[PDB]
C-alpha cells in the first residue's frame, strides 16, 4: 500500500520530528524577558555583568534568562506586541529624575499593562537613575510638588527622598492594582544608573512569577 | 500658500467621492438579488499536521496544490507534504521571530520575513542536499509583513516601514520602492496577471500599485481600522479586504469602489486572514475568534464555519487547484479542510 | 437512608469533575490530567464497591448470594481505596517541588513526567493489593468472618497498612511541614489562600481516612463487637472521602466553579 | 559532492575484506547509501543502509555475509564481507540517495574499488546501431507494474560512459535529472517504458540500465549499449 | 509643502482615471463564478474518488 520511497520519506520525517523534540526540549529551558524602556532609561545599562531586534542572553543560578529590545521598529511599538505574549515577564525601565516625561512613562506603562495580548504577564519595573532623583529631590531647584498637586501633600506610607521614591513608585502600582484581576503582578524595583545586582532580583521575580503560576494550576490559589 | 495646497487636496478628494458616487447606480446585493444561494457549506478536517511546538504565523500553499510552507515561533521553517502529511524540509531560522513566509512559483525557493527586517530567501533543492539562505535581502528599516515571489528572481514585500519594495534576488538591492501609506503595511496581495498587486496598511487604506510604473494607481478606503490581510479576486479586477473592524469589505478595481461589506452583528472579532475559492464565490476569513466564517460573496450571506482551532486562526490558504484550504494557528497546528 | 446519598454524592461530584476536565481547553494541563484520574479512581470507587456495602448493610452484613463475589469486591475496595490515597500522596510531593523549586520544577515539568507519575502510582497499588485475588479465593476464610465479608489476615492487614496509609502518612506529614515551611520563609495573599487550601485538604484527609486505619490495627493489635461496630461507621466515613476530593480539589478554581454551573 | 571507494584486491576464496567510502562534499547524514557490476556484466545491487541507520536490507545472494554499516561524523560508508566466493568478484560502487517528495534517488555515484576473489527487468536489444544526429529509442519492459496507486511509476534510467561509473538520467520514468540536457526524454507506460534520444552526439555512447524502485530487492536491466 | 505638493499630484493622478458603472462591475463578476462554477471544488461537495484529501 505505501511504496519503498514512500517509506523511505516516513523515515526521514521521523527523523525531522525527533530533531524538531530535541530542539523544543532544549528551547524549553530557557526563560523569555521582553525589555520596554520609552527612552533615556539606561535599559540598555540596567544588566551589565553578562554582556532590527536586538537580544541578550545572561544566566542567575543556572537558569537561563533571554532579553528582547527591539530598537529597529518605530516609536509606536502596538503590532508586533502579540509576538510576545508568551515570554514569562516584561522589564520596563523608567527614569525617575525625569519628571516632565515621567507621565509619558505612566501613559506607556498603562498602555503595555492593559494590552489585550499581555493580560497574563507579569512586569519587573525598573526605576532607573534613583541617585539622580535624590539629588535632584535634595537640592530642591525642581519639585514635584508644584507641577503636581498630589507630592505637595502626601503621607509617606533623607524623608525627601523617601517621600519622592514612593509617591512615584505608588504613581505606577496604583495603575497595576486598578485592574485588580490577580492573573498577573508588577514588581516594582528602585534602580540606580549602576547596580552591582539587577539580574538576581529579576530571577526573584522570575522565580515568584512561576511559583503563583504553580499554585493557579494546582487548584491551590 | 501652504493652505491653497491643502483646499486643492480636499476639492479634489470631494471631486473624487463624486465620481464615484456617480457611477454607483446599484448595489451588487440588489442585483445578486435573484439568484440561488450556494447552500450550507459544510467543510470537515481531512488532515491535520503537527511537528510545531510554538505559535503558527503563516502559511503559503505551493503550485503543485500539494507542498505548503510554515513559519512559527518555534523558529523553523517546515515545508510539508499535505497528500501523507510527511515532513520534506526542516530550515532553522537565525531569528525566531518570523511573521511570513512564501513559497516560489517554481518551488525552487522558500522566502521568510520578520522583526530583524530582512527577506531572507532560502535555495531549497541544491546539490549537497540541504536547504540554504541563497540570498539576504537587506533595505527595510521596518519589520518584514508579507512577501510574495513574481519569478524566481523577483520578490515583492510590504514592511512596517509603511512602504513596499520590489528587489532583484541576484543583485540583492531594491529596484522599484513604493511610498504612498500612512501607517504600516500589513498585507499584500499579487494580481494573477502579475502587473499590478493591492497592499493594506494600518492606516485603514488599500492601495494598488503599478509593478512596472512603480505608482499608486488607486486608493480605497472604506474600514474603520487597520487592515490585517488582503486577496485578489481570481479574475484580477477585485479584492476583499479583512480588518479589526471585524468587517471584510469587497472593492473593485474598475468601478473604484467599495461593493460590499461581509458584517454580522455576532462577530466582533478582527479578521487575521481571507481567501478566496476558485470561482471566487467563496470568501474565507479567519478571525481571532478561534473560527473561519465561510462568506457567500455575491449575496454577503455566511454559508459556513470552519470550527476546529483551539487558539486564533493565524493565516488562510485555498489551494490552486481549488480543493483543499490549509488554517495555521496560534494553537500550534495547520488543518486541511474539504 | 443517608447512605444513598452518599454514593449520589460521590458519582456526582467525580462525573462533574470528568466533564469539566473534558469539556475546557483551558484545564487541559499535566496536573489536571491526574486529577482526572483521581477522580476517575473515586468514581470507580463510588459505583463499584460503595453500592455493595450499603446492600450489605441492608441485609444485617449478611453476603448476597453470589459468595464468590467476597473476595473481588476486597480487591476492589482496597484497589481503589489505595489508589486514592498514594494520588493525594502524590499530589502533596509534586507540590513540594512545585513550591521550593519553581523554575526547575516548570523546566523539568512535561506530560511524560505526569505519564509516570500516574503509572508509578497506580503501579504501586497495584502491588499492594495483588495478594488479595491470588489468596483469597484459594482460601476462602481469609475473606470470610461469621458469615460476612471481610478480610481476616491478621499479617496483611497490619504490614498492609504500614505501607498504605502509615509509610504515606508519614511521606504526607513531612511534606506538609516542609511546604509550610517553604511558603512562609502582593504576593503574599497568594501564599496564604495556598497555606489555607493545603491546610484544609491535609487534615480533611488525615480526620477521614486515619480513624478507620487507627481501629483497623486496633483490632488486630489488641471490645470486638465494639470495634466492629465503630469500623462499620469508620469505613463509610473514610468512603465519604470520595465525594469530598472532587469538591476540595477542583471547586477552588473559578473555571470549575463555572463548569459546575454548566 | 564526491564519494571514493577504497579496499578491494585479491582475496582468497572464503577470506573476509571491508570496504570503504569515504563522503566528501555533501550532508552525507540526510543521505541514504546503496551496488556491484561484475567484470564482463551489468549492475547488481548489493545492500541499502537508510539515514541514521533505521533500515538495511541485502540481496538474498549476500545475505548472511554482507554486513552494511555508515559512519556519520566520519562520513565513511562501509560493506564487510566475509565468506567470500568466487560470484562475489565486481567493481563495487558508492552510490547515494535521498527520499521526500520530489527527491533524485541515486544521483552521484562513486568511482569504485574492484574486488577479485523478485521484478524481472527485462532490456531486449543488448546493442543498439546509433549514429549522430539521429533519434534512437531504448526499450525496458517489467515483470509487473510499476505503476503504483500514488501515481508515481519507479523506474530509473542510467548511463554508464566507457571507463565512467553510472550516472542517473531520468528518475520515475520521466523527471530529468539535474545536469542532463534536454535531449533525453522518458516515456512509458505501466510495464512498458522508452527512452528517447534525440539529437544524438558523441559522449552519449554506452550502456543504458532500467531499474525500478517499487520494491526491495532493487533489479536492474540487463543494460543496451549504444556502438557508433 | 513639498510633501504637501506630491500628495496633491499622487491625488489629481488618482482623480483621473476611467471609471465604470458598478452594475456593469456586479454583472462581470457574477458572470465569472457562474462560468467558474463547475471548477470549484469547494463550492460542491466532491466524490471521494476524485479526492486527494
Ligand atoms: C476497607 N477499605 C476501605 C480498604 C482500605 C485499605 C487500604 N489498604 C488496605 C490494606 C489492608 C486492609 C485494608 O482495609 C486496606
Amino acid at each position: 500500500t505505501v511504496s519503498a520511497e514512500d517509506k523511505a520519506a516516513a523515515e526521514r520525517s521521523k527523523m525531522i520530528d525527533k530533531n524538531l523534540r530535541e530542539d523544543g526540549e532544549k528551547a524549553r529551558r530557557t526563560l523569555r524577558l521582553l525589555l520596554l524602556g520609552a527612552d533615556n532609561s539606561g535599559k540598555s545599562t540596567i544588566v551589565k555583568q553578562m554582556r532590527g531586534i536586538f537580544e541578550t542572553k545572561f544566566q542567575v543560578d543556572k537558569v537561563n534568562f533571554h532579553m528582547f529590545d527591539v530598537g529597529g521598529q518605530r516609536d509606536e511599538r502596538r503590532k508586533w506586541i502579540q509576538c510576545f505574549n508568551d515570554v514569562t515577564a516584561i522589564i520596563f525601565v523608567v527614569d525617575s529624575s525625569d519628571y516632565n516625561r515621567l507621565q509619558e512613562a505612566l501613559n506607556d506603562f498603562k498602555s503595555i499593562w492593559n494590552n489585550r495580548w499581555l493580560r497574563t504577564i507579569s512586569v519587573i519595573l525598573f526605576l532607573n537613575k534613583q541617585d539622580l532623583l535624590a539629588e535632584k529631590v535634595l537640592a530642591g531647584k525642581s519639585k514635584i510638588e508644584d507641577y503636581f498637586p498630589e507630592f505637595a501633600r502626601y503621607t509617606t506610607p533623607d524623608p525627601r527622598v523617601t517621600r519622592a521614591k514612593y509617591f512615584i513608585r505608588k504613581e505606577f502600582v496604583d495603575i497595576s492594582t486598578a485592574s485588580g484581576d490577580g492573573r498577573h503582578i508588577c514588581y516594582p524595583h528602585f534602580t540606580c544608573a549602576v547596580d552591582t545586582e539587577n539580574a538576581r532580583r529579576i530571577f526573584n521575580d522570575c522565580k515568584d512569577i512561576i511559583l503563583q503560576m504553580n499554585l493557579r494550576e494546582y487548584n491551590l490559589v | 500658500e501652504l493652505d491653497q495646497l491643502r483646499q486643492e487636496a480636499e476639492q479634489l478628494k470631494n471631486q473624487i467621492r463624486d465620481a464615484r458616487k456617480a457611477c454607483a447606480d446599484a448595489t451588487l446585493s440588489q442585483i445578486t438579488n435573484n439568484i440561488d444561494p450556494v447552500g450550507r457549506i459544510q467543510m470537515r478536517t481531512r488532515r491535520t499536521l503537527r511537528g510545531h511546538l510554538a505559535k503558527i504565523y503563516a502559511m503559503h500553499w505551493g503550485t503543485d496544490s500539494r507542498l505548503l510552507v510554515s513559519a512559527s515561533q518555534d523558529g523553523k521553517l517546515i515545508i510539508w507534504d499535505s497528500y501523507t502529511t510527511n515532513k520534506v524540509h526542516a530550515i532553522p531560522l537565525r531569528s525566531s521571530w518570523v511573521m511570513t513566509c512564501a513559497y516560489a512559483p517554481s518551488g525552487n525557493y522558500v522566502a521568510c520575513g520578520g522583526l530583524d527586517n530582512i527577506c531572507s530567501i532560502y535555495n531549497l533543492k541544491t546539490r549537497e542536499g540541504n536547504v540554504r539562505v541563497s540570498r539576504e535581502l537587506a533595505g527595510h528599516t521596518g519589520y518584514l509583513s508579507c512577501c510574495r515571489f513574481l519569478d524566481d528572481n523577483q520578490i515583492v514585500t510590504s514592511s512596517g516601514d509603511t512602504t513596499c519594495a520590489l528587489w532583484d534576488i541576484e543583485t540583492g538591492q531594491q529596484t522599484t520602492t513604493f511610498t504612498g501609506h500612512t501607517g504600516d503595511v500589513m498585507s499584500l496581495s499579487l494580481a494573477p496577471d502579475t502587473r499590478l498587486f493591492v497592499s493594506g496598511a494600518c492606516d485603514a487604506s488599500a492601495k494598488l500599485w503599478d509593478v512596472r510604473e512603480g505608482m499608486c494607481r488607486q486608493t480605497f478606503t472604506g474600514h474603520e481600522s487597520d487592515i490585517n490581510a488582503i486577496c485578489f479576486f481570481p479574475n484580477g479586477n477585485a479584492f476583499a479586504t479583512g480588518s479589526d473592524d471585524a468587517t471584510c469589505r469587497l472593492f473593485d478595481l474598475r468601478a473604484d469602489q467599495e461593493l460590499m461589506t461581509y458584517s454580522h452583528d455576532n462577530i466582533i472579532c478582527g479578521i487575521t486572514s481571507v481567501s478566496f475559492s476558485k470561482s471566487g464565490r467563496l470568501l474565507l476569513a479567519g478571525y481571532d475568534d478561534f473560527n473561519c466564517n465561510v462568506w457567500d460573496a455575491l449575496k454577503a450571506d455566511r454559508a459556513g464555519v470552519l470550527a476546529g482551532h483551539d487558539n486564533r486562526v493565524s493565516c488562510l490558504g485555498v489551494t490552486d487547484d481549488g480543493m483543499a484550504v490549509a488554517t495555521g494557528s496560534w494553537d500550534s497546528f495547520l488543518k486541511i479542510w474539504n | 437512608l443517608l447512605t444513598a446519598v452518599v454514593i449520589i454524592l460521590t458519582i456526582a461530584g467525580n462525573i462533574l469533575v470528568i466533564m469539566a476536565v473534558s469539556l475546557e481547553k483551558k484545564l487541559q494541563n499535566a496536573t489536571n490530567y491526574f486529577l482526572m484520574s483521581l477522580a476517575i479512581a473515586d468514581m470507580l470507587l463510588g459505583f463499584l464497591v460503595m453500592p455493595v456495602s450499603m446492600l450489605t448493610i441492608l441485609y444485617g452484613y449478611r453476603w448476597p448470594l453470589p459468595s464468590k463475589l467476597c473476595a473481588v469486591w476486597i480487591y476492589l475496595d482496597v484497589l481503589f481505596s489505595t489508589a486514592s490515597i498514594m494520588h493525594l500522596c502524590a499530589i502533596s510531593l509534586d507540590r513540594y517541588v512545585a513550591i521550593q523549586n519553581p523554575i526547575h520544577h516548570s523546566r523539568f515539568n512535561s506530560r511524560t513526567k505526569a505519564f509516570l507519575k500516574i503509572i508509578a502510582v497506580w503501579t504501586i497499588s497495584v502491588g499492594i493489593s495483588m495478594p488479595i485475588p491470588v489468596f483469597g479465593l484459594q482460601d476462602d476464610s481469609k475473606v470470610f468472618k461469621e458469615g460476612s465479608c471481610l478480610l481476616a489476615d491478621d499479617n496483611f492487614v497490619l504490614i498492609g497498612s504500614f505501607v498504605s496509609f502509615f509509610i504515606p502518612l508519614t511521606i504526607m506529614v513531612i511534606t506538609y511541614f516542609l511546604t509550610i515551611k517553604s511558603l512562609q520563609k502582593q504576593s503574599i495573599s497568594n501564599e496564604q489562600k495556598a497555606c489555607k487550601v493545603l491546610g484544609i485538604v491535609f487534615f480533611l484527609f488525615v480526620v477521614m481516612w486515619c480513624p478507620f486505619f487507627i481501629t483497623n490495627i486496633m483490632a488486630v493489635i489488641c471490645n470486638e463487637d465494639v470495634i466492629g461496630a465503630l469500623l462499620n461507621v469508620f469505613v463509610w466515613i473514610g468512603y465519604l472521602s470520595s465525594a469530598v476530593n472532587p469538591l476540595v480539589y477542583t471547586l477552588f478554581n473559578k473555571t470549575y466553579r463555572s463548569a459546575f454551573s454548566r | 559532492v564526491q564519494l571514493v571507494e577504497s579496499g578491494g584486491g585479491l582475496v582468497q576464496p572464503g577470506g573476509s575484506r571491508k570496504l570503504s567510502c569515504s563522503a566528501s562534499g555533501f550532508a552525507f547524514s540526510s543521505f541514504g547509501m546503496h551496488v556491484r557490476q561484475a567484470p564482463e556484466k551489468g549492475l547488481e545491487w548489493v545492500a541499502y543502509i537508510s539515514s541514521g541507520s533505521g533500515t538495511i536490507y541485502y540481496a538474498d545472494t549476500v545475505k548472511g555475509r554482507f554486513t552494511i554499516s555508515r559512519d556519520d561524523p566520519k562520513n565513511t560508508l562501509f560493506l564487510q564481507m566475509t565468506s567470500l566466493r568466487s560470484e562475489d568478484t565486481a567493481m563495487y560502487y558508492c552510490v547515494r540517495s535521498i527520499y521526500y517528495y520530489g527527491s533524485s534517488p541515486f544521483d552521484f555515484w562513486g568511482q569504485g574499488t574492484t574486488l577479485t576473489v523478485d521484478i524481472v527487468m527485462t532490456q531486449a536489444t543488448s546493442s543498439v546501431p546509433v549514429t549522430p544526429g539521429e533519434s534512437v529509442s531504448i526499450s525496458c519492459r517489467s515483470s509487473k507494474s510499476l505503476l503504483h496507486s500514488n501515481g508515481n511509476t519507479y523506474l530509473y534510467w542510467f548511463l554508464q560512459r566507457p571507463g565512467q561509473s553510472p550516472q542517473l538520467l531520468i528518475y520515475r520514468m520521466s523527471n530529468l535529472a539535474s545536469g542532463v540536457p534536454d535531449r533525453f526524454s522518458g516515456s512509458g507506460s505501466g510495464t512498458a517504458f522508452t527512452l528517447t534520444i534525440s539529437r544524438l552526439e558523441a559522449e552519449d555512447v554506452g550502456v543504458y540500465y532500467c531499474m525500478q524502485h517499487l520494491e526491495y530487492p532493487l533489479t536492474f536491466g540487463a543494460g543496451t549499449k549504444l556502438e557508433l | 509643502i513639498a510633501q504637501a505638493r506630491k500628495l496633491v499630484e499622487q491625488l489629481k493622478m488618482e482623480a483621473n482615471i476611467d471609471r465604470i458603472k458598478v452594475s456593469k462591475a456586479a454583472a462581470d463578476l457574477m458572470a465569472y463564478c457562474e462560468a467558474h462554477a463547475k471548477e470549484d471544488p469547494l463550492l460542491t461537495p466532491v466524490p471521494a474518488s476524485e479526492n486527494p484529501f
